[PDB]
């Protein structure tokens, strides 16, 4: 009985092993009150630029 | 006129604005006798964000 369980669990073991559980997720996020984009204002002759 | 506009959720718009106007300068108008000039407006150049 004791080899059998003991045998058997290590193998369940090592062949659940290829679960992969780590996943990524995508966030939208709309602005209200700014433009998402770096910023560009023209003076009297020349851009110039904002993160 | 050069624009781009954004919506804001209260309601409101907002507008990054290059804004040019006037009228040619003429040294060749050089007639006394139209003192019924076409009116002299200036040159005018603005630029600006406003909502």
């Amino acid at each position: 009985y004791v080899d059998m369980v003991v045998n058997a669990a290590t193998m369940m073991d090592k062949q659940n092993d290829g679960i992969e559980l780590g996943r990524q997720k995508i966030g939208v996020m709309r602005l209200n009150n700014t433009f998402v984009g770096d910023r560009t204002y023209n003076l009297r002759d020349q851009k110039m630029v904002i993160p | 006129i050069r624009v781009l506009p954004r919506f804001s959720a209260d309601g409101q718009i907002e507008m990054s604005l290059d804004i040019e106007d006037g009228n040619d300068k003429t040294p060749q108008s050089d007639t006394t006798t139209s003192v019924d000039a076409l009116p002299e407006v200036g040159r005018t150049l603005i630029s600006t964000i406003a909502r």
